């Protein structure tokens, strides 16, 4: 589970898509200096997962506040592919996290 | 853990963060640092981690969790009955929060 | 150029005091005035001195002829019956994904016990109309993620790139110069990005 | 009754501001364009109004989280900790308008869809007086600099009076400004975040001694 | 002046280290200075030489000579057994309707599983307080609704009339002016369609 | 309860609300008042109470909520279905709106 963290980027793409047959939705964090974290939070099937939803909705803050985040990915098995999202960081507002 | 119930005032909520619950995947973390305003930047009470449990299995946003968003987007004082229990936010530990009055003035919060 | 919602978008018996039923909404006058399947129906099934309430106008039949007269919104409504199409057609195509990029999300749409529509504009003119519902579609697990992507770019005028599936066709609109389909997914885009 | 004295925020000095006041950024003088932030946005700065605020405590919270941005701006390592902001305390007189009366009167004549639910809520909630133009030296009255020391936690308050100050028995306008109706194309009322200020207020307090995030009130004044 | 806990919110075994258990607030000295009864329903089970802790000061057992000593917030909790009183309370009174106007939504509150409050207020008054909990009470259906726009008028200073029952009594906020009851409806003001 | 159903153009809603359902537990209304544009204060149609339906034991917002939401504020006009029910907000009874589109131009909004 090669996990990452990034701090102080920001959300620049936001969406909420179908995969087959799964819901699933994805951003894309980026920092100047660099390349895009693309990360994807899928529906797992398993209807309980309230998970989802807020994840969503947290995302959705953080993009509307237009905060630096931090957050934390694992790693997907096939480059060029966006990494499963496992935690999610709204900056302080005005500022960075430190 | 933590020996009591510690009691910060003038607190306000800088940022937050959704985790899993380490432990029952059917609640998770809805964790935050809280600044007591205008502390010095390396007082103790300049950077409080804490965390509640959010239950997954109920629909909606909990008291807290509305309250707790509130306040972030308003910055608003407030009085945090933090510990005793210490979940782990970030690495370090944290303190659970267990309730969070925003403050009237200086007669609630000195 | 208006989309004419086909004859079984019909109830079998109209409805009371311009109520039509939850799922179902009037027939306007240019709708039945632009369907031949339509009127031939009316014609065939309209007995007596009879007339009818359509969203904008009356309907003449039995002994009047089959005349459809102009007239103002709800102002028939007055009458014994109106005329209610249903508003979801299971068009039986596949789910082969469709977008339209670009679009900004407009006029929004809801009513009891149904869907929450809108329609996505570009450039001014419309584009497609995509709803979502909690109550009936294939997807309606979808509707509390997309109910938040849908508010949030409607309040900012975010444009986007909208996802519909062709497998319901939806006639909430009066008169629609767009087609509306089922909402599927939404992609706050960067051009020509893998997100999209 | 119109108040007579209203606050500013600012991060300009006394020995300027008491010598040459505030002057707006522009002609524009449409009054919703202002209270819905379009005419201090980001290049399309010209609103022919200066944000005051008929609430001194309102003022004093905003540097007071101006301020601890600072000390969090330190630990995170983008900053000293050390911050000066001012309070200039002024004499209202006709040419100071109320934001929300105006607000109003705007929506009362060009009628409910062409205002904006919050962007009145907030003139409500800021208190803000518009100076048409121009707010004056000799109506600039004294003035609180406040000073923070962030790693050690030190607040140094002092007040200096602008002796340019004339003194008259005025305050503010008693009529609600009014301006034709904007023709641009407005996607909603634009905030500050943490506490929640108008761009106008907020922007307008800034100066040379990084981009100011603005939000849209309405994309965040409901839950998602 | 102050609002009195009712000797019966007295949690028998109350809380520990100060964590009150959940739906329990540590009773404040003021309040236990100001209630006759729970003072002398304390001289009576309170064994000798004991102390207990309170939000603000110390109770000393008869043996001290049943004394109320003051101290700083939370200072007290170093002590094992902290005085807890449980928040809600059953008045008794009907279920009718009671509302106030021009009011505006501030202070909030939120315990652990209970109720998340505002204190509503006009012009500097403190008027009344009104509380929502998913987890229990005559409205704990109504809670996902009502949070929702309780969020929305704080965020925006926006006036209400804020309509309450006082079938149950909430004594959350530790020494009130203001007395706190269950939040049943909130309608924005309208003056211009007799609202406020 | 009214003869018929009601639809009045450019209505903008002025005011929102939410009250529990006199008549059943499991569900609770929510409200508004809408007033359509020219009319005069005078006139009824300056002010037109409405009400809708919410069932408590299904969680989440409804199409209507969240459309109402986004117009409200928006301040976007509509195009409302009225009656022929009533139901009672504010001690006075006011037209279930069973449907509610928003206006494009003059029209459909004539």
């Amino acid at each position: 589970l090669p996990t990452h963290l990034y701090k102080n980027f920001t959300v620049q793409e936001l969406a909420l898509k179908l995969k087959g047959k799964n819901q699933e939705f994805c951003l894309t964090a980026f920092m100047s200096g660099r390349s895009l974290v693309r990360a994807c939070l899928s529906d797992a099937g398993h209807e309980h997962d309230t998970w989802f939803d807020t994840m969503l909705g947290f995302a959705i803050s953080a993009y509307a506040l237009k905060s630096r985040i931090a957050l934390t990915v694992e790693d997907s098995p096939y480059p060029g592919t966006p990494g499963d999202l496992l935690e999610l960081q709204i900056c302080p507002l005005n500022g960075y996290c430190e | 853990d933590v020996p009591y119930v510690l009691v910060k005032t003038n607190m306000v909520v800088t940022s937050v963060a959704m985790k899993p619950y380490e432990v029952t995947p059917t609640r998770m973390l809805v964790c935050g640092i809280a600044a007591k305003l205008g502390a010095a930047a390396s007082s103790p009470d300049a950077h409080v981690p804490f965390c509640f449990g959010k239950d997954l299995k109920r629909p909606g946003s909990s008291p807290m969790e509305v309250m707790l968003r509130a306040v972030f987007m308003q910055q608003r004082p407030l009085r945090m009955f933090l510990g005793p229990k210490q979940l782990t936010f970030e690495g370090k530990p944290a303190l659970e929060l267990i309730r969070m009055v925003e403050c009237s003035g200086k007669q609630d919060c000195p | 150029g208006i989309v004419i919602p086909p004859q079984e978008q019909i109830t079998q018996h109209g409805s009371p005091y311009g109520r039509c039923a939850n799922k179902t909404r009037a027939l306007t006058v240019a709708e039945l005035r632009g369907s031949g399947d339509l009127q031939e129906y009316l014609r065939h099934v309209t007995r007596g001195w009879s007339i009818f309430a359509l969203y904008d106008g009356t309907y003449l039949g039995g002994e009047y002829g089959g005349v459809i007269k102009d007239g103002t919104p709800g102002g028939a409504f007055d009458l014994k019956t109106t005329f209610c199409i249903m508003t979801t057609r299971n068009t039986g195509q596949p789910a082969t994904d469709h977008y339209y990029s670009n679009v900004t999300a407009t006029r929004l749409l809801s009513s009891t016990n149904s869907r929450l529509c809108a329609v996505f504009v570009r450039s001014g003119q419309p584009v497609i109309g995509a709803c979502t519902s909690p109550y009936d579609g294939k997807y309606w697990s979808m509707y509390s993620r997309l109910r938040k992507m849908l508010y949030l770019i409607y309040v900012a005028g975010i444009s986007v790139r909208v996802h519909v599936s062709k497998e319901e066709q939806y006639y909430d609109y009066e008169d629609a110069t767009f087609e509306t389909y089922a909402l599927t997914g939404i992609s706050i885009c960067n051009p020509g990005s893998s997100l999209c | 009754d119109p108040p007579a004295t209203v606050y500013r925020y600012d991060s300009r000095p006394p020995e300027d501001v008491f010598q040459n006041g505030f002057t707006a950024w522009g002609n524009n003088d449409n009054v919703l364009e202002h209270l819905t932030g379009r005419s201090c946005q980001v290049g399309s700065s010209n609103s022919a109004f200066v944000s005051t605020s008929s609430s001194r405590r309102y003022t004093e919270v905003y540097l007071e989280h101006r301020m601890q941005e600072a000390v969090e701006a330190e630990r995170a390592g983008r900053g000293t900790g050390h911050f000066i902001g001012y309070i200039y305390e002024v004499r209202a007189d006709n040419n100071f308008y109320g934001a929300a009366s105006s607000y109003f009167e705007y929506v009362d004549t060009y009628g409910d869809n062409a205002g904006r639910i919050l962007a009145g809520a907030l003139a409500t909630y800021q208190s803000e007086y518009l100076a048409h133009r121009r707010i004056p030296p000799e109506n600039i009255r004294r003035v609180t600099r406040v000073y923070h020391n962030g790693i050690t936690g030190e607040t140094t308050t002092t007040e200096y009076s602008n002796a340019r100050y004339v003194s008259q028995q005025t305050r503010a306008n008693p009529n609600p400004y009014t301006s034709r109706r904007s023709v641009a194309s407005i996607v909603g009322t634009l905030v500050r975040m943490a506490p929640v200020v108008g761009a106008c207020m907020a922007r307008q307090a800034e100066s040379s001694e990084e981009a100011m995030v603005l939000v849209y009130y309405e994309s965040i004044a409901y839950s998602f | 002046g102050i609002v009195i806990p009712p000797k019966a919110l007295f949690t028998q075994q109350g809380g520990a280290y100060g964590r009150c258990p959940n739906g329990t607030r540590a009773l404040t000295v003021a309040e236990l200075r100001g209630n006759a009864e729970l003072q002398t329903y304390l001289r009576q089970i309170t064994p000798g030489w004991s102390i207990y802790g309170l939000y603000d000061g110390t109770y000393l057992g008869q043996a001290y000579g049943g004394i109320i000593k003051d101290a700083p917030p939370g200072a007290g909790f170093i002590y094992r057994e902290t005085f807890c009183i449980t928040t809600i309370y059953k008045t008794g009174q009907p279920a009718a309707d009671h509302y106030y106007s021009k009011v505006t939504a501030t202070r909030l509150l939120a315990s652990t599983n209970s109720r998340l409050c505002a204190v509503f207020v006009r012009d500097g008054q403190s008027v009344i307080g009104a509380c929502a909990s998913p987890y229990e009470g005559r409205y704990r259906d109504m809670y996902d609704a009502l949070r929702r726009l309780l969020y929305m008028i704080y965020m925006s200073g926006l006036a209400v009339r804020v309509h309450v029952s006082k079938e149950e009594q909430y004594y959350d906020y530790e020494d009130a002016t203001f007395q706190t009851y269950a939040l049943t409806g909130i309608s924005l003001c309208n003056p211009a369609a007799s609202i406020c």
